[PDB]
């Protein structure tokens, strides 16, 4: 099946990896 | 009793021990058809006799060890024994 | 009051050892 | 530093828990 | 099963476990794993036979 | 910047290294086109380039433009290296094949599996590329 | 056929000197005593805590009382930055005269042993100023710890021995241990801190004597009831506080200001009497959250097997099967002795991370050989906590554990795909090491050959960022909290940042240890120690899963957890067991933590000393690691003692030597091994009973070799002595023969 | 003998670096990790390191890379003697290159 | 001493008895396999825990097993 709520909070994760990236990058400020 | 001939060497440093007197002491017996040069469990080299031999020995392990030397002399009649310090001897090779 | 040290360094050094040691080999070898 | 008396006040109250440690270290068995 | 059949095994004690065997010969009666099982790779002590019960093996042939 | 980056072409102390050159090879000028290299590194407070695995594409050069390079071979060197474990399983030996090398069914696999990304997704997408765990051997729990 | 030991007949009845040495190693398991019950063992190991826990005031009583009756103390407060702290005293009848007189130091009339464990420091601070509170306090302990003595002795009598059901009553632990042991404790030295040591630390005597008469505040508790609590916090110690003065002293008792102490550039005692304060009422509030005998709270066996989220249907919380934990947890010793060392093994290494970056003790970050054991101290104590939570884990997977109860949940689950976490595990330990090696040889290859400008060096641009992001100007990143504009500067709908402009002073100046500048050398450590990390723990974890079993030897939990072999059938089977995979860490957790230590060891003697720049050049190749840390800094230590005199350090320089021997003697009971002592203990029982004198005499029990379990204990134990000596005389007296 | 002899005269071996003896300081440092590498083979056994290929296998089975000879780890006698050689190696070639750089510069 | 289990696998080999050396194991009749005879440990106060007993075996796993035990002086080897 496709794994809802192992993706699910894989993703939720992954976009915490980027927005810090965001900062560091100064795409966000 | 046992009766066997004790082999031809000139003593060891191995031999027996504090044990025979103390604890137990083992005893192995084979009738061999000539006289020949075997090895000691204890060390070196010795020579058995013709006929019943005897060989006091210090553990169980020996004999069975010795036995498997034995084999190779077409020797397959070694009977180990159980003599302890009060004077039992039990036969304990074979079972039967 | 420091001359407890002269009397109780060697005590422990010498003394403790030796009443601790003859005490536990007639203990461990006590049928 | 300290006063020659009170080094033995502190070695008679040291009994205290030296009585009880030989009545704990053997209530635990031998 | 037959001499020749590639059977899998589920005990998991045994080293071929979850492996793909093959079916040397079966006995009749006796002993309660009458299954020579000719493996192809082989063990720690070296060899690749063992004895399997009936029940034991998945046939995929 | 970066950071404690100023660049190597800025530095007094890149300069001061670049006035007493060592030449790598026997060419006698290796010294000097060593640094004129280096100058658009940073280098920081003692004047040796520092590198910067950010994935800044003005330090590209750093990391980005090996990684790649890297990753292109050293799958490949793993990728023939399967290609030919799964052809000799299908053999009569099976072990002399590992030890001594079949070089007539090597030699095509060695030289076919350049595009092996585009092969290794088709393993992947029809799932070849992985095996069932109710056929793996496994320890008892 | 003695009666030793008691606890076995099958070791009573060995005729060898194995009988001696397996008593002590199985003393105090007491879960494999003879006719050990259930019962009978909680109430055995409830009792011992109590002695274990008595030891510990007592040992903290000798700290008192041989300072105040042997140090000086009362010297030491009228200057902490000079006066050189005293430990001990030195009774030795071996000396000879030039070394009575070199270590007659520290103003003392004998030999004294200058104290290098910082008690001086934590006294100093919590307001303990002569020789008497010193006594006072070492007296109190004597009485405190014999409550603890004669209360074991108290819960083993019949009727006032507790039940099994006392024990296994764990949500009622939680709640008095939470409010009680950690909350009120964290209540109570906030109440210590407020009306005594921040009063001391002003110039102003309060003792037992007046301190129900003097309030800590002149407002005095009528703003805590009204609301006003903002009284509290108003005119503070000003910048120019002269420390235990009068001089530029406040009035405020619970404050905020972040940062440090500009004199003893420790943090402000009102920041830590408002912080154990808001602790305490974390922590009681905390404690009224399970459920005991009042019908209310939260029930954590109903927490666990809980399957509804909702009127949703789930497999328990987060989805994922914890049920049968809680009679996992709870029945199980080892499964819990194993999780708290995990927990205490963490927490240990934390508190030696926040310690020399985060100064809290008076005049500790200018005294130096005080600020660098407590690192390395309180690291090596973090080491054994951890190694020893994955062996106390592994004994449960062998003994406790049963895998009907844990059936189909999240711990059956890992031992599933328990190959797929130690392949992956393998492969971070060779593709760390692989990489981190590598770079060290080229770096070492490339300065070898004179041209060191080819070197691979990467700022950590990823920790860069992190200190920037805690307000860093130095590096130019400008963000968060290095940014003036950012919303997590200012705190935008409430702006309460009060921390901040006192955090901002002590985090960029270059005077302290808070938010070391990094550079390339410092990235090549980290990825070194997260080599020993990822490999440690590899070693650990594949011990614990393969505990019960594999495929070269099936039914490992037949045999134990500590047995030699299996023979050496099936290729050889030497180091198998779950014990062995204890074994092999243990040289990894103290090779890991030599590289965290001799990593912090030499950033420190580049700031301590003002040269900065001889490990930011130097410690990116391996030969300045060499060099320049173990062959420049040894040269205080080991003329210690030459042909000319000796001075102060000859005990280090003689620690030092004893320490390379006593590591090196272990290695003769690992390379050689056991099969070879026997063969020649067996020609020494010969020559006794053949000499002709010496014969009268003869042994009780038969001298057998070492067994094959035994002296990879002892081989482990000669080289982790040895190995913690060395380094410790190492570090001690390069740092206090520099300063 | 340990100030005198090998603190003071591996002055030489150490500081030959951006020289001609640069090779001595490299065969100095990388024979003290020969000898360090030996023991891994010299403390440990054997029945450890079989259990962890068994977990590598595993992988190696999983994306068909299995191989047909299969690995098995050293013996009980070979492990022994890889751990010796390795340990001879690298405790000689410590004083091959201490020896050199302290009598090729003070003789 | 030690303790010698056989179990049910075993199919009369009788590796394993001619290569313990204190005879501690000895063949006894037994309708099950196809050589009609199992190993039995009648005298295994006299094992040693030498192991050749497992070594020899051929079935996997192993019929035979040694679980070491309590260490009297027959099981040490001690000649004294
Ligand atoms: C465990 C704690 C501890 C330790 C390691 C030391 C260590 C030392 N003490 Mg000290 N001492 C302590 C607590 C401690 N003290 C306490 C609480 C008191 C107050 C009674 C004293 C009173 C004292 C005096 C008066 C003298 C010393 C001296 C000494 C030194 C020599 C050893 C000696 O003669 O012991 C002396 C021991 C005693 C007087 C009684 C011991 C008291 C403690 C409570 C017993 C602890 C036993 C321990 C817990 C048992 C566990 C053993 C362990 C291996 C399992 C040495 C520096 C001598 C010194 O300084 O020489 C230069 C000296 O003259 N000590
Ligand atoms: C056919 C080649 C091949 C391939 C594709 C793989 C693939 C894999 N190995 Mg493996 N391995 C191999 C050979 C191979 N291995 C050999 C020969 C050894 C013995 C040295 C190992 C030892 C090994 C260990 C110890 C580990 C892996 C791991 C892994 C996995 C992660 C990749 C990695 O860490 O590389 C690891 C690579 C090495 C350790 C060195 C590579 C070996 C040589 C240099 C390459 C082989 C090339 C081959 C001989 C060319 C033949 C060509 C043919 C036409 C003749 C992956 C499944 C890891 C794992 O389980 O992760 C999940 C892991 O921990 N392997
Ligand atoms: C924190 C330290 C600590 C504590 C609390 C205990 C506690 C205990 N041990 Mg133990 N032990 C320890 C450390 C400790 N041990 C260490 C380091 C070793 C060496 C390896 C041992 C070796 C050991 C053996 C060999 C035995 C015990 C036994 C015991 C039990 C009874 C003690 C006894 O008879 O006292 C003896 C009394 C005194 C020493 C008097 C001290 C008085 C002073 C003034 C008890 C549960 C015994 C037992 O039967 O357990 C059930 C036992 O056989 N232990
Ligand atoms: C409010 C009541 C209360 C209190 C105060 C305690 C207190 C305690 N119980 Mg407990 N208990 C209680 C109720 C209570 N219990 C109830 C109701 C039950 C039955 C359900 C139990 C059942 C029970 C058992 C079965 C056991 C205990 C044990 C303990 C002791 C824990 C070990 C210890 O001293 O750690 C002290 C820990 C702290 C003070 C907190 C440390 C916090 C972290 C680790 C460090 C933080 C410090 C910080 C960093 C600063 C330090 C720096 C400074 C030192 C310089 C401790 C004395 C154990 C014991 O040893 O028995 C004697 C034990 O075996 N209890
Ligand atoms: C558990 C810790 C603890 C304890 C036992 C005490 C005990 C005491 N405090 Mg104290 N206090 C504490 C924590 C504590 N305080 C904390 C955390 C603060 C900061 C909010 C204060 C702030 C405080 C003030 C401001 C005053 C007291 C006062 C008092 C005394 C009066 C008793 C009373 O009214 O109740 C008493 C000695 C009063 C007093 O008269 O002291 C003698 C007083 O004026 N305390
Ligand atoms: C508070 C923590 C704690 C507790 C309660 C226990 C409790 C226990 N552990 Mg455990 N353990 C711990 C921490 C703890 N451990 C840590 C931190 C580690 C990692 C190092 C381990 C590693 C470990 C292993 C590997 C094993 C245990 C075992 C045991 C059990 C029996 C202990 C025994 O036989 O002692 C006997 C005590 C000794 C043999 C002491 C000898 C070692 C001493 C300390 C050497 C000291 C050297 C010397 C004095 C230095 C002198 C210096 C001088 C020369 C200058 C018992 C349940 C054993 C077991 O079977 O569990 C059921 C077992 O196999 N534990
Ligand atoms: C320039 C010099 C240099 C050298 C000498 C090495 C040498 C080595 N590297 Mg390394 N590496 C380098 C630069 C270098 N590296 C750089 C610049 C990068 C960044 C891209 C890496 C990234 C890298 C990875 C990610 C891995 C290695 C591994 C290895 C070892 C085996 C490589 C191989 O081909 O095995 C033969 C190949 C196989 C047996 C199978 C192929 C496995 C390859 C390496 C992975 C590719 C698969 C896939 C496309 C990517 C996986 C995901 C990944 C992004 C995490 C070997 C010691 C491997 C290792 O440590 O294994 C233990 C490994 O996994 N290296
Ligand atoms: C110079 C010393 C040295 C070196 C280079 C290594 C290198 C290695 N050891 Mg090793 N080891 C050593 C000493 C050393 N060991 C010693 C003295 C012991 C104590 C017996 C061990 C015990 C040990 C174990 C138990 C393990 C390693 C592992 C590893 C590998 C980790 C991967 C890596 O970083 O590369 C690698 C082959 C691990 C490994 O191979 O992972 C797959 C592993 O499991 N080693
Ligand atoms: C030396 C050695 C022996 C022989 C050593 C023996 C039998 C003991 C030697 C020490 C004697 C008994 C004196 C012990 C004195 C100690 C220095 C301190 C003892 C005090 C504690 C026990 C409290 C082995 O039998 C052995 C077996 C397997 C692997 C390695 C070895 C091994 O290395
Ligand atoms: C590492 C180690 C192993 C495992 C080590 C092994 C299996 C040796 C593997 C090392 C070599 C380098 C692997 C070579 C594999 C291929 C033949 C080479 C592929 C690359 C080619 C181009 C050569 C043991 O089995 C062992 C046993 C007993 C005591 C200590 C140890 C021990 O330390
Ligand atoms: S235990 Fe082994 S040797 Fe004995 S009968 Fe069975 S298979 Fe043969
Ligand atoms: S213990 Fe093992 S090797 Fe020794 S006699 Fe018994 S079966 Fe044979």
């Amino acid at each position: 099946p496709p794994y809802t709520f192992r993706t699910g909070w894989a993703l939720l994760l992954l976009a915490v990896n980027f927005l810090v990236a965001a900062y560091y990058f100064h795409i966000i400020q | 009793t046992l009766s066997g001939k004790t082999p031809l060497f000139a003593g060891s440093t191995g031999g027996l021990l504090t044990k025979a007197v103390e604890e137990e002491k083992y005893a192995i017996t084979w009738t061999s058809p000539k006289a020949q040069v075997f090895e000691l469990p204890t060390g070196g080299a010795a020579t058995m006799h013709e006929g019943e031999n005897l060989l006091y020995i210090a553990r169980k392990e020996y004999g069975i060890a010795l036995g498997g030397q034995l084999r190779k002399f077409k020797i397959t009649n070694y009977k180990i024994y159980r003599i302890l310090p009060s004077g039992e001897t039990t036969f304990i090779h074979p079972a039967d | 009051a420091s001359f407890l040290s002269s009397i109780f360094v060697p005590v422990i050094g010498w003394v403790v050892p030796i009443a601790t040691f003859s005490f536990l080999f007639l203990y461990i070898e006590r049928e | 530093s300290i006063s020659d008396t009170q080094v033995y006040i502190a070695l008679v109250v040291a009994l205290i828990p030296g009585l009880l440690a030989w009545r704990l270290a053997t209530e635990l068995y031998k | 099963v037959q001499r020749g059949s590639k059977v899998r095994i589920l005990r998991p004690e045994s080293y071929w476990f979850q492996d793909v065997g093959t079916v040397a010969s079966v006995d009749q009666s006796g002993i309660k794993y009458p299954v020579i099982v000719r493996f192809d790779k082989v063990n720690y002590a070296g060899i690749n036979t063992n004895n399997f019960a009936v029940d034991e093996l998945i046939e995929v042939e | 910047l970066g950071a404690d980056l100023t660049p190597c072409a800025e530095n007094p102390a890149f300069q001061a290294l670049a006035k007493n050159a060592r030449n790598t090879t026997a060419d006698p000028q290796s010294g000097q086109k060593r640094f004129e290299r280096y100058s658009q590194a940073l280098c920081g407070p003692e004047g040796y380039p520092h590198l910067i695995v950010d994935g800044r594409l003005d330090r590209a050069g750093d990391f980005l433009i090996p990684s790649i390079l890297f990753l292109y071979i050293a799958g490949w060197i793993g990728w023939v290296g399967r290609a030919y474990l799964q052809a000799i399983k299908k053999d009569s030996d099976t072990e002399q094949k590992e030890i001594q090398l079949d070089l007539g069914i090597a030699l095509p696999i060695i030289a076919t599996g350049f595009a092996w990304p585009a092969a290794a997704v088709k393993e992947l997408l029809s799932g070849e590329l992985t095996a069932k765990d109710s056929e793996i051997t496994v320890s008892p729990r | 056929a003695t009666k030793f030991p008691k606890f076995s007949q099958d070791l009573a009845q060995d005729p060898t000197t194995r009988r001696i040495w397996y008593a002590m190693a199985m003393g105090n398991d007491f879960e494999s005593h003879d006719g050990m019950t259930e019962e009978n063992l909680y109430q055995k190991i409830f009792a011992t805590h109590f002695g274990h826990l008595a030891i510990i005031f007592l040992w903290a009583s000798s700290l008192l009382f041989h300072v105040a009756w042997q140090g000086n103390f009362e010297q030491w407060i009228k200057d902490p930055l000079h006066v050189r702290p005293i430990a001990h005293a030195i009774w030795d009848p071996h000396f000879g005269k030039p070394a009575i007189e070199a270590f007659t130091q520290a103003g003392a009339n004998g030999p004294v042993n200058i104290a290098y464990s910082g008690v001086y420091h934590w006294w100093y601070t919590i307001g303990m100023r002569t020789n008497t509170e010193l006594y006072t306090g070492s007296v109190f302990l004597l009485l405190f710890a014999s409550l603890f003595l004669f209360a074991g002795w108290l819960h083993l009598q019949p009727k006032f021995r507790p039940s099994l059901a006392w024990f296994k009553s764990a949500e009622s632990r939680l709640n008095h241990h939470l409010a009680g042991l950690f909350g009120v404790s964290s209540l109570a030295w906030a109440g210590h801190l407020i009306h005594v040591a921040i009063p001391e630390s002003r110039g102003q005597h309060v003792g037992w004597d007046n301190f129900l008469s003097t309030a800590p505040h002149p407002a005095g508790l009528q703003p805590f009831f009204t609301g006003n609590w903002g009284v509290y916090a108003q005119n503070p110690d000003t910048a120019g506080h002269i420390f235990s003065t009068s001089q530029g002293a406040g009035t405020a008792i619970l404050t905020f200001l972040g940062g440090f102490h500009p004199q003893t550039e420790s943090l402000w005692l009102t920041d830590m009497a408002h912080h154990h304060l808001a602790i305490a009422v974390l922590f009681i509030v905390a404690g009224h959250m399970y459920r005991t005998n009042f019908g209310i709270g939260h029930s954590i066996k109903e927490m666990m097997n809980a399957k509804t989220f909702f009127g949703k249907p789930v497999e328990g919380p987060f989805n994922m099967p914890h049920q049968g934990i809680y009679d996992t947890y709870n029945n199980s010793l080892h499964f819990q002795l194993g999780w708290h060392l995990a927990c205490l093994g963490v927490v240990t290494s934390w508190v030696a991370q926040h310690m020399y970056s985060l100064p809290s003790y008076a005049f500790i970050a200018k005294d130096y050989t005080t600020q660098a054991a407590l690192y390395t101290h309180h690291q090596y104590i973090a080491i054994f906590l951890m190694v020893g939570a994955f062996a106390h884990g592994a004994i449960f997977l062998v003994r406790d554990y049963d895998p009907e109860q844990n059936k189909g949940n999240v711990l059956e689950r890992v031992l599933q795909h328990k190959e797929a976490i130690i392949s992956h595990l393998s492969w971070v330990s060779l593709f760390l090491g692989f990489h981190t090696l590598g770079l060290y040889v080229h770096n070492d290859v490339v300065v070898a050959f004179g041209t060191p400008e080819k070197q691979i060096l990467i700022e950590p641009v990823f920790a860069q960022f992190i200190q920037a992001a805690h307000g860093k100007v130095l590096y130019g990143l400008d963000t968060l909290l290095s940014n003036p504009d950012s919303v997590a500067y200012t705190a935008y709908p409430n702006y309460a940042n009060v921390w901040l402009p006192g955090w901002l002073d002590a985090i960029n100046s270059g005077t302290n240890s808070l938010f070391l500048t990094i550079g390339p050398g410092d990235f090549l450590v980290h990825h070194a120690i997260a080599l020993g990390l990822h490999t440690t723990t590899l070693i650990l974890v594949k011990g614990a899963l393969d505990a019960r079993g594999s495929k070269l030897m099936p039914d490992k939990k037949d045999f134990g957890y500590a047995f030699p072999c299996d023979g050496p059938g099936r290729g050889g089977t030497c180091d198998i067991s779950a014990w062995d995979s204890f074994y092999l860490s243990l040289f990894w957790a103290l090779n890991t933590v030599g590289w965290v230590t001799f990593y912090w060891h030499w950033k420190h003697l580049g700031i301590w000393q003002g040269n900065v720049a001889q490990f930011n050049e130097n410690s990116t190749y391996l030969m300045g690691w060499f060099r320049d840390y173990l062959w420049a800094n040894s040269a205080q230590l080991i003329n210690g003692y030459n042909p000319y005199g000796v001075n102060n350090l000859s005990v280090w320089a003689w620690m030092f030597l004893f320490g390379h021997l006593v590591w090196a003697t272990g290695f003769m009971f690992l390379i050689s091994w056991r099969g070879y002592w026997q063969e020649l203990i067996e020609t020494l029982v010969w020559a006794h009973e053949r000499t002709p004198i010496a014969n009268l005499v003869r042994w009780k029990d038969k001298p057998v070799a070492l067994s094959i379990v035994q002296a990879r204990v002892v081989g482990l134990a000669h080289f982790t002595v040895g190995y913690v000596l060395t380094y410790a005389a190492f570090l001690i007296a390069s740092t206090a023969g520099k300063f | 003998w340990l100030r005198d002899f090998l603190w003071a005269q591996a002055s030489q071996v150490i500081n030959s670096y951006g020289s001609a003896l640069s090779a001595y300081g490299l065969m100095f440092l990388g024979a003290h990790f020969v000898w360090a590498f030996s023991l891994m083979f010299l403390f440990s056994g054997r029945g450890y390191w079989q259990e962890l290929i068994e977990s590598i296998v595993w992988a190696h089975n999983k994306l068909k890379v299995a191989p047909a000879i299969q690995p098995r780890a050293l013996s009980i006698t070979q492990g022994r003697a890889v751990g010796v050689a390795h340990y001879l190696l690298g405790g000689i070639a410590t004083t091959w290159a201490f020896f050199h750089a302290h009598i090729l510069s003070v003789g | 001493s030690h303790t010698v289990k056989i179990y049910d696998t075993c199919i009369g080999c009788t590796q394993c008895v001619r290569a313990c050396p204190t005879d501690v194991l000895e063949m006894v009749p037994w309708d099950g396999c196809k050589a009609a005879q199992v190993a039995s440990s009648p005298r295994t106060e006299d094992c040693v825990g030498c192991k050749r007993c497992e070594t020899a075996c051929p079935t996997d796993f192993l019929s035979i097993r040694v679980y070491l035990g309590a260490e009297t002086t027959r099981s040490m080897g001690l000649a004294y």
